[PDB]
């Protein structure tokens, strides 16, 4: 064979040279380093409202404005210094099971089994909030979405694919493939140049917006992949699995950097956010609680058990305030 | 958007009329829509208030126990019932919609105005002068005073700026402080500090003659200005 | 000590939540139901006989039903399948006529899944008009052979129903409620409107301790 | 005597056993949000009942008992305490035992008949006609309304020297402690039928300790009384066993009701 | 044949890569969460009267 022996000699060959050349592992080299403690966090506020599951939350740019989307068909946005419901906009479809806040803070995007992306606009001259468009051309569901600007938006699907498109126009511009199981979360890197997602394939991979080519592809894990993110300078990223461990990557080495689990966790990660210094990971499991892993040391620094059903979603303010959490419980909480 | 009032004509004193906003072309049901006054070339005078909801209704001490404000969101139409009328309720009433939350404009957009003719504390603000002549592409300042501080705890400065051109009705310049409104020139800015306050023009062009008005939010009656005139 | 505003602000934030609550009710008299199966199981021809993802809302009895069919997924990844938990129950479609271990292992499958570990199905032999003629050509051993019985319909298919009864092996919490009768006949409606009147009944009295 | 060192040991001890139980039904209620339905708000209603039959009316109790001269009125005033809390407890259980009828008879309307608003009326409802029937004493039936001295107004508290023996039997007995047990005879009787024919020993097994705990608890001191009341003659020791039998169901109510709902047994367990 | 020649090109996309060991990438992850500590409020909370919540 010349194709399947190339495939499988270059594979090894790149493998076995990325891990001659790799010299220590995230823990090594930050043994010296102290911990942070005990990251003892209370519930400032509870955002009471939702009357289903809450499946997609995401923070506004101003630090102060919150998104979520709940099973009930209902995507709230609230005010958090007060708990002040801003806005109730009612979703078409009320299987949502993705959330986006416009980083200008004009619009809003959601979607789910619907196998769209609808966009709202919340600046409006008539004072209320409209679906500015609707993104089709998926085939799988809606795993996730993030604005890129007020008019580039990029998606995951269960297509197996991502999706940058032009919300002016409707159509994709762009379709990224090479999975081969449902992309389940993506992550928009700060300078929006890139991005990275990760697969039920039980791979994680980087994706560049341009030129629509896939840069990279991570590997070494168990089972499906549900929530990625990426470090705050875009040099790394996070993934959480069903495997019931996390595991941060770096795209640089090409190889993964660190583990984060313990043995008496037992089930999946729902949802993975970052500290605004990326010094505390938190992650969101199926054991009704929320989990604080040290990024450099794997410990657990800390829970969120104030909900009585899995952390479905995570937040962190972009100036680093407060943490928001999303449950089944029907319950988002604020904690600082 | 569009609010279109209804209602005025000349009415003998002890009489009681209705006047009536039939708004148009936003969410009128969900706004919280004001009704102030402007008497013959005196000045903007608050008459009343009615929250989204109906739960909140303040009146002037002027019309406070005598007149009152109704609302109607399914039909989309506020309502000013006034009831006995004196020879100072002479005025054009102006119908105003105010939305308030984190962020947002609550004076975004002004009536045309209806005009009411009869036959024959509360927070102080100064405006320094009434008229000042400027020619074109002359940087201008207008400023007035407060009695209080109008800074909140909130760090909100609720002083707002309108201006009043020539024949049409007032239009928002700023909602705090500098904070232009949308689809005004970047040319107009505000700024102050606690009790004095002014308003910047720079490039000024033909279309920014006429009155500029300062009122303020952080309690109620809402009180305006007596209106600074520039002149060409 | 609030501002003119801020009392403004809350009493919007009352009036949305006056709003979501009465919505949040309106929402909770609506059965929800699942519908699952391979292809050509009838699903198509079920949804249409029933009175992405495809909603069909139809009031039955002054029940409102929002069956939600989600053949459409073309991923086999069941990554949404927790999503449905709290329907009412899960009609699982099936046709007699080795496709019927596909049909046994999606069944063991859906029955065993801990999402729906109480949710009671409501199987499904809709058709009867072919699903005679075709055991004439053969017994039940075309790729069964442990069967031993009459190679009629009755008896053949009584085992069929009984071996796929068999894959439920948590009965102490949840139940099969099993079809037959024709598809012409338009009472696939009624059977779905007796079982989910039993399977709220039953949640009721299994809430209160009385069960 | 022994018998009064009894009944003061065993209606503290009593008491007590109640206070802690229904604490623990609160504690575990609040303690997850999944239990915060209809049928937990009834379940609570009963267990704030009974932490006032067990923090009030055992200490109020055994004051009467004692008989020390504490003016006619400060008396009526404990009786009347006495009556408003014991009265809430059983209308809280009628309470429950309604909801349940309810489910099973309205099918699926169920949800579309109850809602928070009602609930929360018929809860309020029922401790408000607790509170009239145990303070109505004070308004013209009392011992005072037959005493010829009008002028007795400091006397030792005996609970048949204020209280007439008319009022407890024929109002408070016949009315609010029979009649509640004859209505949750019928209600549990009728729904155990229906359950059968659709589907079960287990149920039967549960509505029977229900309603024998109830009756084996409230039925006692009341025959006492209408006994007492014919001109008939009881032992103390009698009266000291049926009121230790009726502040006793305040206590066995969190063990035959909040315990038989699984949702609860494994928050309890948990915790 | 060209069904796992793209296949095997996007294989060779993936290899030809500036690999940076992963070593340096930790300290590089080190610096940047040590330089951006004082200023994160869910790991130094802020006093609460500045304290937004
Ligand atoms: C002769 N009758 C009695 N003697 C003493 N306590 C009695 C009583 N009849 C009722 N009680 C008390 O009154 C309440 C209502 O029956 C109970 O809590 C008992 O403590």
């Amino acid at each position: 064979d010349q194709l399947r022996q190339e495939a499988e000699q270059l594979k090894n060959q790149i493998r076995d040279a990325r891990k001659a050349c790799a010299d220590a592992t995230l823990s090594q080299i930050t043994n010296n380093i102290d911990p942070v403690g005990r990251i003892q966090m209370r519930t400032r506020r509870t955002l009471r409202g939702h009357l289903a599951k809450i499946y997609a939350m995401h923070w506004g740019t101003d630090s102060r404005l919150l998104v979520s989307a709940s099973q009930d068909g209902k995507l709230i946005i609230w005010d958090s210094y007060t708990t002040n419901k801003v806005h109730a906009i009612p979703l078409r479809s009320s299987w949502v099971m993705t959330c986006a806040y416009a980083p200008s803070g004009n619009y809003v995007a959601c979607g789910g089994l619907d196998n769209i992306c609808s966009i709202y606009n919340l600046k409006t001259r008539e004072g209320n909030v409209r679906v500015s468009r609707e993104l089709a051309g998926h085939t799988g569901y809606l795993s996730c979405c993030r604005f890129l600007d007020d008019n580039q938006i990029v998606t995951s699907s269960g297509d197996t694919t991502c999706a940058l498109w032009d919300i002016e126009t409707g159509q994709q511009t762009t379709t990224f493939t090479g999975h081969t199981g449902d992309v389940m979360s993506l992550s928009l890197a700060p300078d929006t140049r890139l991005f990275v997602s990760g697969a039920c394939d039980a791979s994680a991979k980087l994706w560049d917006v341009r030129e629509g080519m896939c840069r990279q592809t991570f590997t070494g894990h168990e089972s499906d992949i549900n929530a990625i993110c990426f470090f705050p300078n875009g040099n790394a990223f996070a993934t959480g699995s069903d495997d019931a461990t996390c595991r941060l990557f770096d795209l640089r080495a090409d190889q993964e950097l660190m583990t984060y689990s313990h043995d008496n966790i037992i089930c999946g990660i729902t949802s993975v956010s970052f500290s605004k210094s990326g010094r505390l990971l938190l992650a969101g499991y199926d054991d009704f609680n929320c989990n604080v892993w040290d990024a450099l040391k794997a410990d657990r620094a800390g829970v969120l058990a104030g909900h009585d059903n899995r952390v479905s979603c995570l937040g962190v303010t972009d100036d680093g305030m407060a943490v928001a959490t999303g449950s089944w419980d029907s319950f988002l909480k604020i904690w600082n | 958007v569009q609010l279109v009032e209804s209602g005025g004509g000349l009415v003998q004193p002890g009489g009681s009329r209705k006047l009536s906003c039939s708004a148009s072309g936003f969410a009128f049901s969900s706004f919280g829509m004001h009704w102030v006054r402007q008497a013959p070339e005196k000045g903007l005078e608050w008459v009343a208030y009615i929250s989204s909801g109906s739960g909140t209704i303040y009146y002037a001490d002027t019309v406070k126990g005598r007149f009152t404000i109704s609302r109607d969101d399914p039909k989309n139409t506020l309502f000013l019932q006034m009831t006995s009328l004196r020879s100072e309720d002479t005025a054009m009433y102006y119908c105003v919609r105010s939305i308030y939350y984190y962020g947002s404009s609550p004076f975004d957009f002004w009536g045309q105005g209806t005009t009411l003719t009869v036959s024959s504390s509360d927070i102080v603000m100064t405006q320094a002068t009434s008229s000042v002549p400027v020619t074109p592409g002359e940087s201008v300042s207008i400023s007035c005073r407060s009695s209080k501080s109008l800074l909140h705890s909130n760090g909100n400065t609720y002083l707002y700026w309108f201006l009043q051109r020539p024949g049409q009705s007032p239009q928002l310049l700023i909602y705090r402080m500098s904070n232009l409104a949308s689809g005004v020139p970047d040319r107009f800015s505000g700024s102050g500090s606690g009790t004095a306050f002014t308003l910047t023009i720079s490039r000024l062009e033909a279309e920014d003659v006429g009155v500029y008005y300062c009122m303020q939010h952080l309690e109620y009656p809402l009180t305006f200005g007596a209106g600074t005139k520039l002149e060409l | 000590t609030l501002s003119a505003e801020d009392k403004a602000a809350v009493e919007r934030s009352k009036m949305i939540d006056r709003n979501l609550r009465e919505d949040g009710e309106k929402a909770a008299r609506e059965v929800k139901l699942l519908l699952l199966g391979a292809g050509e199981s009838g699903k198509s021809t079920i949804v249409k006989q029933m009175k992405g993802i495809v909603e069909t809302h139809f009031t039955f009895k002054d029940l409102h039903f929002k069956m939600f069919d989600v053949g459409g997924q073309r991923s086999e990844r069941k990554k949404w399948i927790h999503c449905f938990e709290g329907v009412t129950a899960i009609i699982f479609c099936v046709a007699l006529s080795n496709r019927m271990h596909e049909s046994m292992k999606l069944f063991d499958s859906i029955c065993n899944n801990k999402w729906f570990t109480d949710t009671s199905i409501i199987l499904f032999l809709n058709k009867k008009d072919l699903f005679e003629e075709k055991i004439k050509k053969s017994p039940l051993t075309i790729c069964y052979p442990e069967y031993a019985g009459s190679n009629t319909y009755e008896e053949a298919a009584a085992y069929i129903q009984c071996q796929f009864e068999d894959l439920n092996k948590r009965k102490d919490t949840k139940e099969i409620y099993t079809h037959f009768t024709c598809a012409t006949d338009t009472k696939n409606v009624q059977f779905v409107f007796d079982a989910v009147t039993d399977v709220i009944i039953k949640n009721n009295l299994k809430d209160c301790g009385l069960f | 005597s022994w018998t009064s060192v009894t009944y003061i040991t065993v209606e503290i001890l009593i008491g007590l056993c109640a206070i802690v139980g229904n604490v623990l039904v609160i504690w575990v209620v609040k303690l997850n949000p999944s239990l915060q339905t209809t049928t937990f708000y009834f379940i609570v209603s009963l267990a704030l009942a009974d932490i006032a039959v067990g923090v009030l009316v055992m200490p109020l109790a055994i004051v009467i008992s004692l008989g020390v001269t504490i003016h006619f009125y400060s008396c009526l005033f404990m009786t009347c305490l006495m009556l408003i809390f014991t009265h809430a407890s059983i209308m809280s259980l009628l309470a429950i035992a309604v909801d349940r009828y309810l489910r099973v008879k309205l099918t699926v309307r169920y949800r579309r008949v109850t809602t928070q608003r009602r609930i929360w009326l018929a809860l309020g409802l029922c401790w408000l006609v607790s509170f009239l029937v145990g303070l109505t004493p004070m308004f013209g039936w009392n011992m005072k309304l037959s005493s010829a001295d009008e002028n007795l107004t400091f006397l030792p508290c005996r609970f048949r020297s204020v209280m007439r023996m008319d009022y407890m039997v024929y109002f408070s007995f016949f009315l609010w402690i029979l009649v509640p047990l004859v209505v949750m005879c019928a209600i549990y009787f009728d729904i155990f039928y229906i359950i059968r024919n659709r589907l079960e020993f287990k149920t039967a097994k549960s509505l029977l300790l229900v309603l024998f705990l109830f009756a084996l608890c409230w039925l006692p001191l009341s025959i006492i009384n209408c006994i007492l009341y014919f001109d008939g003659q009881v032992p103390q020791t009698v009266l000291y066993l049926g009121i230790l039998l009726s502040h006793a169901n305040s206590m066995m109510n969190p063990i035959v009701y909040a315990y038989k709902i699984k949702k609860f047994k494994e928050t309890y367990l948990l915790i």
